[PDB]
Formats: C-alpha cells, sequence, structure tokens
RNA sequence: UGAAACUCAAAGGAAUUGACGGGGGCCCGCACAAGCGGUGGAGCAUGUGGUUUAAUUCGAAGCAACGCGAAGAACCUUACCAGGCCUUGACAUGCUAGGGAACCCGGGUGAAAGCCUGGGGUGCCCCGCGAGGGGAGCCCUAGCACAGGUGCUGCAUGGCCGUCGUCAGCUCGUGCCGUGAGGUGUUGGGUUAAGUCCCGCAACGAGCGCAACCCCCGCCGUUAGUUGCCAGCGGUUCGGCCGGGCACUCUAACGGGACUGCCCGCGAAAGCGGGAGGAAGGAGGGGACGACGUCUGGUCAGCAUGGCCCUUACGGCCUGGGCGACACACGUGCUACAAUGCCCACUACAAAGCGAUGCCACCCGGCAACGGGGAGCUAAUCGCAAAAAGGUGGGCCCAGUUCGGAUUGGGGUCUGCAACCCGACCCCAUGAAGCCGGAAUCGCUAGUAAUCGCGGAUCAGCCAUGCCGCGGUGAAUACG
RNA sequence: UAGCGCCGGCCAACUCCGUGCCAGCAGCCGCGGUAAUACGGAGGGCGCGAGCGUUACCCGGAUUCACUGGGCGUAAAGGG
C-alpha cells in the first residue's frame, strides 16, 4: 500500500502548481505564511460556494488570487458587494492590493475536490455510505471522465470498527505519468469522528 | 506523435489482429449460412452454428457425424485436389448466380 | 507544542541564545527548515499539494 | 422516482425563464429537480424534519430554489410572491399533494386572491372529475361550481397505478386550474353563495326545495318565501338540483337573498 | 435368529471453495555454494535492557525496536524533579459593574519570576454654547462565559509511514460447461525479471498490476557565448594577463539516436547462437514509481478528532538539577593491532554544494587554535577550498616499536549573559588495552566490494565517528 | 349483550414503554446479557364471532410400507 500523492507525483508535468511565484532566500518564507494565511482565510470563507481550486501569482508587490467555484453567484453576491467586502478584507490582511478573481468551474461534477466535499457533506448528514458512493461514482461516469474512484476512510455508519468502501469505474492508472489525473480530499466530522473521502478522476491521456 | 517504442507496440498488436480476424472484417453481421471444410476439426464452429439456428454445411469425410449437418457432401477433407474442386465449383456457382 | 509555548516562542526571551524557531503551520520544534519555516511533516505535505512553488519530486 | 413523466407534467405547466414556480410538499424533490432546470426561480414549503438533509442534498447543485420551513396554511402566500418573485412576470404552482391535504390546499390558495397565473397539479382521478364536471354527470356538486366560479379546470390525462414503484390504491390524475380575471359571476353575498352551493347539493338525489328550505332556520320557517322568489327567477324545485349552471347560482344568489338582504 | 423402554433433531452420501499438513513436484532471490571484506576479542563514540536516583520526561520491542522519533538536550528546547510565584490567566471571541480608555521614566524587594509602587499622564475624538463634554483611539483591576492540558485509551478514528514485496499476482463483462454451489478465462508445453510473450486449448477481452510515458548518466546535432573556453592571428610585465574569436571544452533548451532494425543458420512461433554497422545490442546503467490485501503493525508526544479526566492546577512563568547516573548485559559504529606500513618536506589531478548578522581573499602578531586591520563578493565574476589516496626525495628496521592514541596534569582560544554538573578546537607533559579476534554471524556480482578524501541539512557553539549526497583508485568469484 | 385468539418465518396483522440470558415465551427454527415488531403492558391492526382457544385421539400432508405409487456400487439395504 501507501501510494504517494497523485498531483505531487505530476507537479512537473499534466499538473501545475497552485502557487506560481518567485522569491530570494531572503524573503520566501514570509510569502509562503501570508499565501497559507490566504488559503485559509478562503477555504473559511467561501465553503459554501463549493470552492474547488486558490491560485496566488506575484508580479511586483501585488497579489492575484484566482478562486474557481461551482456557484460563482454566492461569491460575487448582490450587486458585487460580497466581492467586495472580501477583497477589503484581504486588502487589510496584507497591504499588497490584492487582485481577486472568480471562475466558474465547467461541468462541476469533473471536480475530485467538488465530488469529496458532496461526499464528505452527505456522509455528515447521516446518508448510507455506499450508496452515496456508487451515486457519485456514477454522476462522474456519466459526463465523460474516462475514470472515477472514491474511497471512504472508515468508522462507517457510527459502527465500532472502521472500514474502507471504495467504489470505482473505468481506467484509474496511478501508475502512468501522462495521466492527468484530478485528485480531491475531504474531511467528514460527525459525532463519532472523524472521516476521510479521496476521489479520483481520469480525463483522457496526454 | 509516440515514442517509437508505443509504435512497435501498436504495430505488434495490429499484426495479431490483422493475422486472426482477417475475412471476418467482412461480417456487419450474423451469417446466413456456414461452409466447413472438416465438420469433427471443427466442433465448435459447428455446435456454435446449430445453437443460432444457422444452416450448416460441410465437406465431411469418414470419421465425420452426418446428423449434425444439415446440406452434408460426403468426400474427401485431405487430397488437396477434392478441396481446391469442391470450392471452385462452389465459388464459380455463387459467382455466376449473383 | 502546546499553545502556551506556541505563544512564548514568540517574544524576545531576554537573550539572544533563547530564541528558537518553531513550524509556522503546527509548532512543532524539531525539524523545521529555515528556508521555508515549516517541519519536515508540513513541508512533505504542502509539497505534495504543489503549494510549494517550484518545488518538486526530485529524480537522479 | 417516475421517470421522463415529471419532465412531462413541466411540459404540462409550461414554465421558462420568464416564470417562477411555487412548490407545495416537494418531498424528495423529484420534480423540483426537473422544474428548477427550466425555471428562473423556485420556491418550496417543507415541514418534514426526517426528509429535509435529502432534499436539501438534492438541491445541491442548484441555486434558484429556497426552501422554507413553514405549513402552507399558516404561512402568508402574498408576502412570499412579494419577495420571493420580484422579476418574474408569470407566476404559477406545480404540487403533488398528500391525500388529506388536496382540496383545502387548492381552497386556501384561490380564496387568498394571489397574483398566480396556474396551479397545476397532481390529484386523485376522482377529485379531478370532481374539479372539472359537466352538468349532471354524477360528478357535479360542491368542489366544481367553487373552482370554476374561481378558476377554469381542464384535466390533461389520467396516470395510472401501474406506474409508482409501490403501486397505490387508487389512480391519479393531473389538472390546470386557471385563475379567471376577476369573480367567474357578480354576487357581493359570497359567504351566502357558498351556503347556498353547498346546501343545494345537500342530498344529490332529492330536489332543489328540499335542499333549500330543510337547510337554515329561517329557511325552515319562511317556506313561501323560497318558492316565489325561485319562480321569480325562472327556477323550480323540480328539475333535479344538479343540472343547473354556475350562472343559475349567481341568479338565485342574487334574488334570495336579495328578499331577505 | 433378534426387541423394547428411553433419548437427539439430526446421523449421513457425492461434490465445490478455502484453510492446513511435519503430502509430494516445479521455479526464483547474495538463500546456500565460489570469493573479497567485516561483526563477535581490545580502546572509545552512540542507542537500548537493567540498577541507583529527588526525577534519571516519554514513545519505539524478532526479521519489520535498539547512530530510532531527535537534520543539533550547557539556559531556551523540556514535556521530568526541587524550590519561588499568577488565577479570565501566555493565547481566542465576547458580555458590561468606577477608572479612563491611552504612553514613558524610576525605586524597594530579588536566584529570577513575581509583588509593592512614585513622578512626567499622551490626549483627544467630534469641537453644544463650549470650559467639560457626548465617545469608534487605547490600557489597568474588579461580573460571568471560558482559555488551556506533551492527562489516558492507535484496542474508538482521520492523515501519513513500515512489512510481506517491486514479489507477480488480484478481479470483472459477455460467451461456453454444470441441476446447483461453482468452473473456464488465470490450466498444459516453451520462454521471460514478470499471467511478458508464443503455441495448444470454449473462450474472447478488459480493469488494478508488470512494462512504456517522466528524470539523471553514455553519443551526435541546431539554438546561445558570459561571469565560461583558447587551434591560428595580433599581446605579452608571463597570468587567457591584453586586444581578440565562439572553432574546442563547457553551460542549458529543443531534437536525433537502439527498434532483434538489417544479413547466416536453427526453430511451427515467441525466440535462440553467431555477424555487420554503431558511442551504446538485445531491459545500455541508475532513479522516481509500490495491485487486491496481510500484520487489532506504528504514531492520540507533528496535526486533526470521538470518548473519559483536571480546571487556585494534571493549567501558566522563573531559577537550579536531570534527560549525560553506573557493580553489569546487548545492538549499530569509529580508530588500530603495522613494513602492500608510519612520520616529514616538494608536487599534481575532481564532482557536487553553501554564503549579505554571511563567505571570508591578502597583511601583521601569536609556536598553535585565534586575535587586529582589510579588500572582494547577492556571486560560471569573489570566497569557503588545502581535496585525500597518489608521484618524488629523506628518515624509521621488527622493537607494545617514530605502531597505537586511551587516560591523566598544566597552560591558552572562541561561541555564548553564563562551559562545575556537560562544548569544541589548540600547545606542552604520561603513553593504556591492543601481535588480526571461539561458537556463530553480516554485506557485496562491476565502476560493484574494498579503500580515500569533500560538501550539505540542523545549528550562536557542538559532544556528527551519525545521516543525506559528491567524486578519486579500483579486486576476486559466480562449478551449481 | 360482545367476546376470544393472534400480530419474527411458516401464516393474514407494527409501533412505544418495563425488564437486560432475569422475569419469562416456545408447534419447529429459536427470541431473552440495555435500539426486544419473538418476553410483560398500552395504542393500533388481523381472523372468527355467541362464540373463540388449549389438551387427547383418528385420517391427510407422509410417494415416510410405494397395488395405483419407492428402493439395495459409495446414503439403511444382494444372502460367503
Ligand atoms: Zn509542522
Amino acid at each position: 500500500g501507501n501510494k504517494i500523492h497523485p498531483i505531487g507525483f505530476r507537479l512537473g508535468i499534466t499538473r501545475d502548481w497552485e502557487s506560481r511565484w518567485y522569491a530570494g532566500k531572503k524573503q520566501y518564507r514570509h510569502l509562503l505564511l501570508e499565501d497559507q494565511r490566504i488559503r485559509g482565510l478562503l477555504e473559511k470563507e467561501l465553503y459554501s460556494a463549493g470552492l474547488a481550486r486558490v491560485d496566488i501569482e506575484r508580479a511586483a508587490d501585488n497579489v492575484a488570487v484566482t478562486v474557481h467555484v461551482a456557484k460563482p453567484g454566492v461569491v460575487i453576491g448582490r450587486g458585487g458587494e460580497r466581492i467586495r467586502v472580501l477583497r477589503e478584507e484581504l486588502a487589510k490582511l496584507t497591504g499588497k492590493n490584492v487582485a481577486l478573481n472568480v471562475q466558474e468551474v465547467q461541468n462541476p461534477n469533473l471536480s475530485a475536490p467538488l465530488v469529496a466535499q458532496r461526499v464528505a457533506e452527505q456522509i455528515e448528514r447521516r446518508f448510507a455510505v455506499r450508496r452515496a458512493i456508487k451515486q457519485a461514482v456514477q454522476r462522474v461516469m456519466e459526463s465523460g471522465a474516462k475514470g472515477a474512484k472514491v474511497i471512504v476512510s472508515g468508522r462507517i455508519g457510527g459502527a465500532e470498527q472502521a472500514r474502507t468502501e471504495w467504489a470505482a469505474q473505468g481506467r484509474v492508472p496511478l501508475h502512468t505519468l501522462r495521466a492527468n489525473i484530478d485528485y480531491g480530499f475531504a474531511l467528514a466530522r460527525t459525532t463519532y469522528g472523524v472521516l476521510g473521502v479521496k476521489a479520483y478522476i481520469f480525463l483522457g491521456e496526454v | 506523435e509516440r515514442p517509437k517504442k508505443e509504435q512497435v507496440r501498436l504495430k505488434h498488436e495490429l499484426e495479431r489482429l490483422q493475422k486472426y480476424l482477417s475475412g471476418f472484417r467482412l461480417l456487419k453481421r450474423l451469417p446466413d449460412a456456414i461452409f466447413v471444410v472438416d465438420p469433427t476439426k471443427e466442433a465448435i464452429a459447428v455446435r456454435e452454428a446449430r445453437k443460432l439456428f444457422i444452416p450448416v454445411i460441410a465437406l465431411a469425410d469418414t470419421d465425420s457425424d452426418p446428423d449434425l449437418v444439415d446440406y452434408i457432401i460426403p468426400g474427401n477433407d485431405d487430397a488437396i485436389r477434392s478441396i481446391q474442386l469442391i470450392l471452385s465449383r462452389a465459388v464459380d456457382l455463387i459467382i455466376q448466380a449473383r | 507544542a502546546r499553545k502556551a509555548l506556541i505563544e512564548k516562542a514568540k517574544r524576545t526571551p531576554k537573550f539572544k541564545v533563547r530564541a528558537y524557531t518553531r513550524c509556522v503551520r503546527c509548532g512543532r520544534a524539531r525539524s523545521v527548515y529555515r528556508f521555508f519555516g515549516l517541519c519536515r511533516i508540513c513541508l512533505r505535505e504542502l509539497a505534495h499539494k504543489g503549494q510549494l512553488p517550484g518545488v518538486r519530486k526530485a529524480s537522479w | 422516482i417516475d421517470t421522463n413523466i415529471l419532465n412531462r407534467i413541466v411540459d404540462h405547466a409550461e414554465v421558462t425563464e420568464k416564470t417562477g414556480v411555487i412548490e407545495i410538499g416537494p418531498g424528495i424533490g423529484a420534480l423540483t429537480e426537473q422544474l428548477a432546470k427550466r425555471a428562473k426561480k423556485v420556491v418550496a414549503f417543507e415541514i418534514d424534519q426526517r426528509l429535509l438533509p435529502i432534499l436539501k442534498d438534492t438541491l445541491s447543485p442548484y441555486e434558484n430554489v429556497t426552501v422554507i420551513h413553514q405549513d402552507v396554511l399558516k404561512a402568508d402566500v402574498k408576502s412570499v410572491i412579494e419577495e420571493q418573485f420580484q422579476d418574474c412576470d408569470e407566476i404559477m404552482v406545480v404540487a403533488n399533494l398528500p391525500y388529506y391535504v388536496t382540496t383545502p390546499i387548492i381552497m386556501k390558495l384561490l380564496e387568498e386572491h394571489l397574483p398566480l397565473k396556474g396551479i397545476v397539479v397532481m390529484l386523485q382521478k376522482e377529485v379531478a372529475e370532481r374539479m372539472a364536471a359537466d352538468p349532471s354527470s354524477k360528478e357535479y356538486g360542491s368542489l366544481s361550481i367553487a373552482v370554476q366560479f374561481y378558476t377554469e379546470a381542464k384535466t390533461v390525462m389520467i396516470v395510472p397505478k401501474t406506474v409508482f414503484v409501490p403501486q397505490p390504491n387508487v389512480d391519479s390524475a393531473v389538472i390546470r386550474l386557471i385563475l379567471r380575471d376577476g369573480p367567474a359571476v357578480d354576487v357581493e353575498n359570497e359567504s351566502f353563495f357558498f351556503q347556498l352551493i353547498k346546501a343545494s347539493f345537500a342530498q344529490r338525489r332529492k330536489t332543489l326545495l328540499n335542499n333549500l328550505v330543510n337547510n337554515l332556520p329561517e329557511g325552515k320557517a319562511q317556506k313561501s318565501t323560497i318558492e316565489q322568489v325561485l319562480e321569480e327567477t325562472n327556477i323550480d324545485g323540480k328539475r333535479r338540483g344538479e343540472s343547473l349552471s354556475i350562472e343559475e347560482f349567481a341568479a338565485l344568489s342574487n334574488g334570495l337573498y336579495k328578499a331577505l338582504f
């Protein structure tokens, strides 16, 4: 066992770094700390809208935050009020005239993080784990997505002993570099402890 | 576009598929009849034909079962000459009658 | 990695040779890398996540 | 779940990006999901706690669907239409209803004078026949008079029992009720209008006179007045009772009460 | 020949799947064999078991715990012990009963934390007339919620890791066989590192696996010539030092190239034994990569989290000690027991790294570690940086020795607020056991073993002989 | 005047409280150790109804003495 991170395995090719910028040794750690703070705040705030990806880049004492969301209306709010207040909050955090951007992920069934968080939400609502997993894999499989796989950790349905569920369908070649596999993790907090949800999606080759 | 090695693998796959599935490629649907040189060597084929209510024609010989074949031609299955003669006559009849 | 210790390691401790580094993510005081300010575990997690720019899997 | 038939019902409602849709008792959200993809705004009233997580989850990918945890009867519908439907022309109600709350839930909506255009619902076939009844079809009664006085009714088709996975005991049918432009017939005495309507069909196989005089203490006292007014309005308590049209009841509700109101 | 009274709800036959055999057969792997070096003997370094202890903080326990968590225990780290102190507390969001909102200096107490405290407050923030006044600015002590916990269960869990094992297996769709569980595919012959392929066969395919895609090294091309390079040219004060050029090496992007591709022979086929060509030939060498699952494997002390427990202490701060103890035992290492060697001078030849509180060139003083001046460098520019083994010359002559290098005495340097417990590096003194190590045991098949130096992470300094890399010289054997 | 049995599968009829291998139920398989549609009580339902259940006995289901209508290689059964 002990599979390594399917993204970290493909950082060079078929994937890209979430944070893209440069800093010397003198001023590296500070930028990273700021970046982590931004990510934390965004995860905390925009969770309702269905966040899937946060991109940060720097040009010259600037921040260009791009948020990939299933539902962009929630983020924008009415008359661009919520986006504006969020921008204000981020700029107050760090005086770097941040430039927030919002993108809508096409076919939100094809993003692994969204699938993972959905399954975690379902588990939090005392659903049936196996049936939910089967349905999720089915929905992923419907709209292309040559491969799909969903794993739920353990402590199923408030049991005493943990166990893994694993429903999958199609081709999921974790051993191939030119795979373009999209991966998503989620944590479901219930009254009987925590559960881990992992989702793998396989979108063609090359 | 591909690693040569990948092209070689694909070519080998193509060669195998071409070797086995040549001629069979012309079947867009289930055949109407079947023509068997040796019904005993071709037990599986005859059985499959029987299961799907397909007429069976055989060039059966002494060691054959005449009951399983609808239209049977009692003749030689060895003796290259006999195969040529029967197949030539049949093919000529088919071509002419089109 | 107590909360108190985390907070204590962020004040000028009356002397130069008393201040020590802790993991900016989890307050680990064992194996922090000065270049990043992250413990080995947090370093590995963030490196895998792709949230560390220019950092990739080494192979030679 | 009843497959594409759901998409059929919405088809019989003809809702678009122009329309806002009110959902009564969505349940799981089989109809709600289909409506969401075809309507600009969807509102729902749900009161069951156990089915709430499932309904919420079904509505996760959508955003233009709102759920309010309050019974329809208690809540003021007018205000809900005011806010939720600020930016849509046509306001329509599509629903499938539990057996007990079939007619009263319709009557509340009709009595309130809501800006609703149409109510396209699934009910019992029997109730569907009763609501949309021609004269002297044994289906003609209080229900038919009331609905057709408020809203024009039309039964589309009959949904057979052999549709639902748990096969029910009685068949279902889909009806449309389009809100008429103003009251069907001019009568100020709405209360007594309904009193007359319900009293006239007290005994279906009895005559009009029996259904009139027996009701109401004053009516049971002043017998002759009823007869002379009926003859005044060119009606008689002999025909049957079930053969009268709505406008006839309008004339009677004018005259009979004009005698004593 | 042959009962019954009493009990039980079964007792049975054939076949299927798995488990297990101390039932057999076949195959593979430094498993054995053939070799080269070790370990177990001795000194020291370090981690455990025990024992003492005020506490010697914990977790880790056959392979798969024992130079492990810990890539840095003199204070801090620190979670343990002995003292000295605080209770909305280091830290979070509030709630609202008088400061009054605010900052700075200073004394007594003193092992420090803390306690008691006096003077310039910093006051405005709008400006009700204004002459105090309404508070979003800020902080003290009094109200309740609460902070908090390295306190306990990995046998409640998430995440991540180890192992069988980089071993070659683990399954499914349709078809066919069986009354049925189920079987076939996946079995048989051959071959391979491999269910990797080929043939045969009621199977024909696919999914996770193996392989390939990815990175480095080996060859050759275009793109480009500085801070790199120097064949001819002009310079030379002898230095690519100068003018010069990017031919060459090199630097780093994009490409080509190796596919049993082409001839001979064998083989039905996969392939096999040779032969060109080629830098490289049958997987070219190395890496990243770890199937379904196994071990109630490991971590509640990286973090998260269900549950239980303490909340004038099982929380918080400070000082000093301990984690470094010591009759013993075990593990992983280092240095040698010498002449294929040891010491002393002269002289060469690398790769990969690191550095603005840093790297330190060069000069002077000190026998020396170092100190004082002091350029140059954000670095293909400068520096660490002498590479070492090697080659030449000289000494040493079998001696516990010019072998070893422990232990002890003294003097001196740096880091640090502070080297007693417990730092390193120096200079002068003594010279310990040790003459190649029993039973047994470990690694390694080629640029490998063996041997020799260099860099890095952590880090003020370092107990590192450790770990992760880099190169230099370079064996033997593989019958089976 | 309206009672009696039953409500885990045979076999038509389901929830909440009490108990925690106890009290008990039981025609067979079995239910009872803290979430009991199987025990006890309620609400509700099912069957029959001046009756409804229990025990005893006979036939049936029993092709389980096989005339209709069974078997004897390994299930009991071919004689040495
Ligand atoms: Zn950390």
